[PDB]
Formats: C-alpha cells, sequence, structure tokens
C-alpha cells in the first residue's frame, strides 16, 4: 500500500507542476538551469508528508550511513 | 518646444533694406489646457470572476 500511494502521489506531484508551468506559456524546458526544480517538487508533496506522518524514516545509522 | 527663426541678411528684399523694415520673423508654440469634465463608470458586485503570463 504504501508503495502504490508513493508512487500515484509522485505522478500526480509531477504532472500537476508540469501542466500548470505549461499553460501560462513558459513551458519546462531541457536544460541544466531548469531540471533542477523537480528536487523541490518532488520533496515537497509526497515525501515532506510522509516524513510528518511518520511513515518514512530518518536520522542516522550505526552500517554509518544516513537514513 | 517653442521655436524662434529669423531672416539672414542675403535674404532680405532690397526694398525692406531701403526703408529700413525686418520681416518674417516667425515664432511657435503649443497651449497647455485645462481639465473641465470627469466621467466614471463605478461598479458594484456580490463577488468576483485567460492566462497567457507571457510578454507582449
Amino acid at each position: 500500500r504504501f508503495s502504490h500511494w508513493v508512487k500515484f502521489r509522485m505522478e500526480e506531484s509531477v504532472f500537476a507542476y508540469m501542466k500548470r508551468r505549461s499553460d501560462m506559456g513558459l513551458s519546462m524546458k531541457m536544460s541544466d538551469e531548469d531540471l533542477p526544480v523537480l528536487k523541490s517538487v518532488l520533496m515537497n508533496n509526497p515525501i515532506n508528508i510522509g516524513i510528518r506522518n511518520g511513515g518514512i524514516l530518518t536520522g542516522y545509522d550505526t552500517n554509518k550511513v544516513s537514513y | 518646444d517653442p521655436t524662434i527663426i529669423i531672416p539672414k541678411r542675403a535674404n532680405i528684399p532690397t526694398n525692406d533694406l531701403a526703408a529700413r523694415i525686418l520681416r518674417d520673423v516667425k515664432v511657435e508654440l503649443v497651449y497647455n489646457n485645462s481639465l473641465h469634465y470627469v466621467k466614471i463608470r463605478a461598479s458594484v458586485v456580490l463577488d468576483r470572476p485567460s492566462t497567457n503570463a507571457q510578454t507582449p
């Protein structure tokens, strides 16, 4: 269920931003100066709600690597 | 801008030279009139309602 929810909401969140950004003209473009914003787009909708609700884990381990 | 135009001695007719008279000095201006009437299109509504966002 968690995997299905993450998949659906990631697709939803990317599509909604892309369409809204293409409806004012100024459609997204494949360039190094425009692609990074997907980091915020993804970090916003699914991930920052999963962390708050506690489904997604965070912190540091011992494996000696961050979660 | 107001302009002033003056003739040269070569352009002055000999008769005008004899009579000691200077002609065809010209000036030009523009007048800055005032306001008299005003009209308005007020509108009263119970609420409010294309997104191009592209520089014309």
